[PDB]
């Protein structure tokens, strides 16, 4: 069942970066599902 | 100065005054 | 065709939208664009990095708030673009912005250019077939069924008075200043961190202005209640924390009537209208304190009437007859208003049509703006 | 990818290892490496200095034992590879490392050259075509099936709580310390020196963890139940040997909820969990307070319910609704969540592959784990 | 009678006092309460269970260190009421608090009831003969010898920017932010925990700020200095255990520029100092950037000076003067400040004396406070 209702769901991995760097403001990963 | 010296919390070797370039 | 007309009420807190020969505003949100300060980790989470109106309520502490329009001046023109995006989106009105014809409401004495790219938009992105751009008090007069009567519309973004005569508005006597709701929700803050309660975050700053709204009184005689020791009522936040409000209550509201506090030397409100009116003629002057409409949000401070009444008596001259008058709707008259104008068969010629707009440019908008 | 990921919980006290898809871990065994300290003197004896998992458990009194991972930290590497090694073989999952990619589940705000060498193993010594490592929270959520709760994790060698809200994840309100189910096994040892039960070797000690699960409650009141005379329950040993455990049943447990039992300057697993949701947003703490959920094998102590609950209510604010949500499989949540992720195709996206990190190195670990 | 006044700075860092006349303050200790955590089993062991000054900073590692006031506002009062008894005590100055009268530095735009209790103190607690509360940034011109400055005053618990102009300062372009250098140590101590070096006991968090003073700089460009390999300077603790700190040193003090990055929604030091500027008349806008006074130990970073210039540079209007002065004696100037104005024959006028408080009360202070 938990399967079924994340099955559809998608992230945004484009630029993505969580690492301790400063350049460039905030970061925040995982865009959107589209 | 050797008055203020004595403290242990006192700046040396540094500029006493940040300032801009006059010339553009 | 002629389709229905939409009407827009541009306002700074709140954005009222809905058709023309509508009672009410169906779509009511807030003035502000929330995006989300946290990080996105799991799947399944809330998509997309833009959150507007009643999706920005609900999820108010993940979202950081900024509002595009201060002091009716839009700083960031591509966020209240997206928000007019929104307003014929699937959730609000429910049709297309080439359709139907747009009225705005803009505030008195704006900048040219401010109004002038307003317009752009909506004839260039938006392919509107006509827009008429209305003053706030003109629609006031239509929407409580009086042509002649001074309108104080105190709104959350400016202040202003505009006296209009059987019809007829004197441009020079119109009178705004930059001190409004937003202003004293700011003030207030201040207050709060001297009894010792911080509310740095903008999330934080929305709760402020619901304290405001929820508890908050004019004093009649403001020397008495600042002597005199509180009884420092008591507020529920939504965590469950209680906090003492006690004397910041009536100390916040006084700003509007004593710009000294925040330390602008501009008039008071009170003064704004007795000297909006003392511009005038002689033989007019005694009809427009007999004939005072009272609108904006920044009037529904309890006791607002009362010291509004007792501070024109002071500045006006004796032995006149002072009659405010305040609609019940006071922040649903500016909208009732443009539901009434437009409405109107005469409407059809007001307006500036696509054609004329790309014809003459800004000229044409510039022209019958008034 | 066509072959299944291989899902890998490494825990401290239980490595539960299995495929994608699968319904519970089919291979549970100890996180230890046993070496035989008697000599071997027969022919036909154990071949092997070497025992993981069965044979370890079947044989333990020749062995001694050692944890090659302490609070999560990889202590000696060689003996953590030996493992990794053993969960590929022919006695656990027995297929090619190469084949498969790996979904590793470590602690929160563990040391960045763990994680770097711990990588370095999957891609050097494994020839892995893809790495990705997660977080132990996130997966918790997955099987639960619910994108916002707080999930206090309590483990054998780790206790941290994560606030997560609709997928969201604050890193900044998240808490961690080192005391977890293993530090009570040794604060047990204590009382039982102090009653007079020597339990000195390796093997003794897995005794006195067992006598643990078996016999230890948590009191609602610890200075009353201290006080009062307790009932010596009697436990049988292995060789047949009756041991009366006593007061120690309650008296050792206490230790998660005061560390100044111990002497560590720290928080309580109940203070851990109220803090963390403080930290949190004041619109967000209400829900946070609603959506409790309990993972981790150290949660399992009977009244850690009635305890935690009487405790979170004392520092929780006043008319709050406070709802502990339980997953009957509290000891598998974990690895089924792992299990739940890796079987979504949004999890390919996720990976890093061997070709990456050849070209990137570490910085490609750091960049894409959270 | 007028004895000498006693000049007290309250800092959240290190207390500093003396008598008025004096250069330097002769007496500086750290502003905690250290109470001892172990068992006393000798008889003949150190007495007391308070420990203030250089007796708690000889034997720290017994002691258990809190600090009474956080952010510049007194949290515990019975511990601050204690720390005042040790000033006049025969350790420090060891002098009647009946004689002599006080001259306290307190930070700007602090609750009033904070002013009210601490008052209460040194009139009903100690029977002191007068009492006078003087701001921060107004001692430091004196200090400085200068009637026209900005006096940027970054403390350990504060951080404010006040512009004062000919001896003039203006209330509404005060502006305060919680994070100061306190917030930096607690940033730093993050990355010495994903190093690996854990520092949970109070004794240890003071070894991490002694860190943070011996090796730590600030980078004039972050993104190089983040792309270039860093040196690992070496710090050598108390029982001989070397930590490499690496990249961590430049990476915490860029909190004081960047608040997103512990993640609180404020503005950076650098739009602090600017924005005062901005607040101000048009007429002396361009004579603030001209006198800039640096103040506070967070000053202290290698290239404080040359990041916040060019911060400043940015942010401040094209071709404007920007003179930043800062005294060797960044530290000790509040204090020097103090001494100054107490020595003038006119502080007789600006105290309130103990008859004084005791007939009108709170009142007179509040009057006087700005
Ligand atoms: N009950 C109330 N008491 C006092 N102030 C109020 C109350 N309700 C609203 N306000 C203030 O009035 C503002 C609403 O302004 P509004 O009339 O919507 O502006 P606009 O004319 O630009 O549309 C709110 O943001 C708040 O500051
Ligand atoms: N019934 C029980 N009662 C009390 N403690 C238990 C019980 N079962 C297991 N434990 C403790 O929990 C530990 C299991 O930790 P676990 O949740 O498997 O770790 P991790 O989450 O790090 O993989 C055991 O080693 C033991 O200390
Ligand atoms: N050399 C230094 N480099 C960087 N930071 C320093 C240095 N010396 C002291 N500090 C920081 O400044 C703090 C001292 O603040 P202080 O000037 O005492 O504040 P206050 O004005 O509240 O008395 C120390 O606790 C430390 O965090």
């Amino acid at each position: 069942a938990a399967y079924d209702k994340f099955k559809d769901k998608r992230v945004g991995t484009k630029g993505l970066d969580f690492s301790d760097r400063i350049g460039k403001t905030k970061r925040t990963g995982y865009e959107s599902g589209e | 100065d050797p008055k203020y010296a004595d403290l242990p919390g006192i700046a040396r070797n540094e500029p006493d005054v940040y300032e801009t370039s006059d010339l553009p | 065709i002629a389709n229905q007309p939409v009407v827009i009420d541009n306002g700074s807190g709140v954005i009222k939208a809905g058709f023309a020969g509508d009672q009410i505003p169906k779509y009511c949100f807030p003035n502000y664009v929330g995006r989300p300060k946290h990080v996105r980790v799991m799947a399944g989470a809330l998509e997309g990095d833009i959150f507007i109106g009643p999706k920005a309520e609900e999820h108010r502490g993940l979202l950081s708030i900024r509002y595009p329009m201060e002091h009716g001046i839009v700083k960031d023109w591509n966020d209240m673009e997206r928000i007019w995006q929104y307003v014929y989106s699937k959730d609000q009105l429910q049709t297309f912005s080439e359709e139907h014809p747009v009225l705005l409401t803009e505030a008195p004495l704006n900048p040219r250019k401010n109004r002038e790219r307003a317009a752009e938009v909506f004839f260039e992105t938006f392919n509107v077939p006509a827009l008429f751009i209305s003053m706030q008090a003109v629609l006031s007069l239509y929407a409580t069924g009086r042509t002649t009567g001074v309108v104080l519309d105190s709104g959350d973004g400016v202040t202003h008075a505009v006296p209009i005569y059987e019809g007829f508005a004197m441009p020079h006597s119109i009178m705004r200043i930059d001190i409004a709701g937003r202003d004293v929700s700011r003030f207030l803050r201040l207050y709060l961190r001297k009894e010792g309660y911080d509310f740095h975050s903008s999330s934080e700053f929305e709760i402020v202005k619901a304290i405001k709204e929820r508890a908050c009184y004019l004093s009649i005689n403001p020397q008495k209640d600042e002597t005199l020791e509180t009884e420092k009522a008591q507020y529920y936040l939504p965590d469950g924390s209680t906090i003492e409000i006690g004397p910041s209550r009536f100390r916040a509201p006084e700003l509007l009537f004593r710009p000294d506090l925040i330390g602008e030397e501009s008039e008071g409100i009170h003064e704004v209208l007795v000297f909006a009116i003392q511009k005038s003629d002689m033989d007019l002057r005694r009809t427009l304190f007999s004939n005072i409409v009272l609108s904006g949000g920044s009037t529904l401070f309890k006791g607002f009437g009362d010291r509004l009444l007792s501070e024109v008596k002071k500045l006006a001259p004796k032995d006149v007859k002072i009659r405010i008058s305040a609609p019940q709707e006071r922040l649903y008259s500016t909208w009732i208003g443009g539901s009434i104008l437009a409405s109107l068969d005469t409407f059809k010629k007001m307006w500036v049509s696509k054609k004329e707009y790309e014809e003459d440019g800004a000229r044409s908008i510039h022209r019958k703006t008034f």
